[PDB]
């Protein structure tokens, strides 16, 4: 029974690790989408400020 | 008086003895000693394998 639970825990831990890695990549993709979205938005705001100070 | 024919007859008696006892017990009992040794060996290998 020790060997049985060890094997089942090995594959189950791999499975839960893949679930948590799916969560990790989802979080990383969310962070990337965010970061790029407001980086472009902040570029837009800085361009608007440049136009305003030019005026 | 020792008779060579009776001596050979003792040899046949012990041949019957050794062969029938061996076939009916010792190979089953060699399977038994191999069972205990081989099973302890299985336990050992499975021990380092599980850790």
């Amino acid at each position: 029974e020790q060997l049985a639970n060890a094997r089942r825990d090995y594959e189950a831990e791999i499975a839960r690790a893949r679930q948590e890695a799916a969560k990790i990549v989802a979080q990383a993709q969310e962070r990337a989408k965010q970061q790029e979205a407001e980086i472009i938005a902040q570029a837009r705001r800085e361009a608007e400020r440049l136009k305003e100070e030019a005026r | 008086g020792i008779n060579p024919t009776l001596f050979i007859a003792q040899l046949i008696n012990f041949l019957l003895l050794i062969f029938i006892l061996r076939a009916l017990l010792y190979r089953p009992v060699m399977n038994l000693l191999n069972e205990r040794t081989r099973r302890i060996e299985e336990s050992v290998r499975d021990a380092e394998k599980v850790r």
